[PDB]
């Protein structure tokens, strides 16, 4: 029981400058690890249409960040995996929400702020930052609310 | 104006606060003043980004409003559908107009409908009628064997199936194609020149990919429609349109275009051995044949664009493609168009 | 039959013009012609009924 995934997102998800305020650590969550293995091994169902022209569709692949800064492109993937992991459990199969903890989302936001600040230098690709800032405050609400949800459930 | 990021605005606010006769205040993280500063900075960032996006939208909308040059609307998908009966009809049957053709897959719930009457004469085990997608979008470009349903159908019908994917529907006109047509129009403001004739020939919505050949005192325009034909009425309409745009005191004449047939015999290597199947072969054949059509006049049979077009379907699934005889580009004359051609797929 | 393209009514049309002009018509279009020529109440009631 899994909704099929778009071809775009599925291809995207399957694999010097430094900011003074927030810095990354390239640390992955346990929950994000388990999902990555599931997608790597098992053949999840996938859709055929690509009507939804949002998110990584012509924004994350269109930008030159993929070729220019591949390290920065590894941060974006981690945030998507961490964003896709938290959306996975709550919508369906909540049994995997046991492995998520506070520090899992803490580090994700810090990684978000660093890549977001670096994208601010580029004047073309501000469209990607537009969604990231909205997503940035989404993770913080989970950060300040995830310890209460597990005890309630 | 110039785009200002969060960190710069935050540094500028911190520096104004420090310089503003305030030594008590601190900007460590976790403070309320630091969070409010960051929020304000992010609001200003949002405002600048939205301002830049509104400037782009404004430029596009002013260019649309300026002059009388606007993009054209989308084309409805259409194609052929094949009817299979249990037995040849003993008497002539009539199909009611506006019969609805649909599918049962959840991925393609888009409807179809016929425009004209059709008649199923007796002793005929199959009939083919054309169909038009009611929804205006690319959803009509359904793969092979999708449209497997008929409304108000008699018991005689055994199976409904489309032999070939449509691949004709389109979305709204592409920003790049509009930009190019607008360039054509701008360069065509100076009349009496090759580009002026070109725009005057291309401005008709039916004609597609014209060419001009300028012999001494003797223009010729090689115009064809999406089907590669040139009806007399459309030819006269093109001539009348070009009359305004034609250089004075110099001959103009038109004579359509002569088609040419080549067999590509392409071969493709597929990474996934399980995914290989007859359906994928048919889809590759239809994609290649469609690529062969909707091609303009007087352009060589470039193979690099062919292979990039067929690899565009799936970069990972499709591994490599090779050819047997057409490895060298075939130079086409001014009155040649490469539209016909039989495709045989030879998977390795 | 023998060649790439065949049609009765189109070819008839050419033959009828050819015969009439004694095999030399005033325009070469007569020889082009075959080459260029060869290559609700139920809905309305149900709609308005839904509308009301």
């Amino acid at each position: 029981n899994f909704i099929p995934q778009p071809q775009g997102l599925l291809r995207f998800l399957n694999t010097s400058f430094v900011s003074k305020f927030y810095t990354p650590q390239l640390q992955l969550s346990e929950l994000a690890k388990k999902v990555l293995t599931n997608i790597k091994t098992d053949d999840i169902p996938v859709l055929e249409r690509e009507f939804n022209d949002n998110t990584i569709i012509h924004k994350a692949n269109d930008t030159l960040l993929k070729v220019q800064a591949p390290r920065m492109y590894m941060i974006l993937q981690s945030i998507v995996l961490e964003a896709y992991a938290i959306v996975n459990c709550f919508v369906e199969n909540p049994s995997s929400l046991k492995y998520l903890t506070e520090e899992d989302v803490s580090i994700t936001r810090e990684n978000l702020n660093y890549v977001a600040d670096y994208l601010g230098n580029y004047d073309d690709y501000n469209s990607v930052v537009l969604d990231l800032r909205d997503l940035d405050l989404c993770f913080s609400a989970i950060e300040l609310q995830l310890p209460l949800i597990k005890k309630e459930a | 104006m110039k785009t200002r990021k969060l960190t710069n605005i935050l540094s500028k606010l911190i520096d104004k606060t420090m310089a503003g006769t305030s030594k008590i205040t601190d900007f460590t993280p976790g403070s309320a003043s630091r969070s409010l500063l960051e929020a304000v900075s992010l609001e200003i960032e949002q405002f600048y980004i939205l301002t830049k996006e509104n400037i782009d939208w404004g430029i596009q909308e002013g260019i649309i409003e300026a002059f009388d040059f606007q993009k054209r609307q989308s084309k409805r998908a259409y194609g052929d559908v094949t009817i299979q009966f249990y037995q040849p009809l003993d008497m002539r049957m009539y199909i009611p107009a506006g019969t609805t053709f649909t599918s049962t897959r959840q991925e393609y719930p888009q409807q179809f409908e016929t425009l004209v009457d059709y008649y199923a004469e007796p002793d005929s085990t199959e009939i083919v009628v054309e169909v038009y997608c009611k929804e205006t979008g690319v959803a009509g470009n359904v793969p092979e064997g999708t449209i497997n349903t008929i409304a108000s159908g008699s018991s005689l019908i055994r199976s409904v199936n489309n032999e070939y994917s449509f691949n004709t529907g389109t979305k709204e006109e592409s920003q790049e194609d509009f930009k190019r047509r607008f360039h054509s129009f701008v360069e065509s403001r100076g009349r009496a020149t090759n580009k002026s004739v070109r725009y005057g020939a291309l401005q008709i919505p039916d004609v597609e990919g014209v060419y001009v050949y300028e012999e001494t005192g003797h223009i010729t325009v090689f115009a064809h429609d999406r089907n590669g034909n040139l009806s007399d009425t459309l030819k006269e309409d093109i001539i009348d349109a070009l009359q305004d745009y034609r250089p004075s005191g110099i001959m103009l004449d038109v004579t359509g275009v002569e088609k040419e047939e080549v067999n590509v015999s392409a071969t493709v290597t597929i990474s996934n051995k399980s995914r290989i199947g007859d359906t994928l072969q048919k889809h590759i054949e239809s994609v290649i044949r469609s690529y062969l059509n909707n091609l303009k006049t007087s352009d060589d049979l470039i193979i690099t664009d062919l292979i990039q077009a067929i690899m565009n379907i799936d970069d990972v699934l499709i591994y490599d493609v090779s050819f047997d005889n057409l490895d060298e580009n075939i130079i086409v004359p001014p009155q040649g168009i490469i539209r016909a051609g039989e495709i045989k797929v030879e998977l390795k | 039959t023998k060649y790439r393209f065949g049609n009765k009514t189109h070819a008839t049309t050419l033959l009828d013009e050819y015969i009439k002009y004694k095999g030399e018509p005033p325009n070469d279009e007569a020889f082009d012609k075959y080459l260029k020529a060869i290559e609700s109440p139920l809905v309305m009631f149900s709609r308005m009924l839904f509308n009301w």
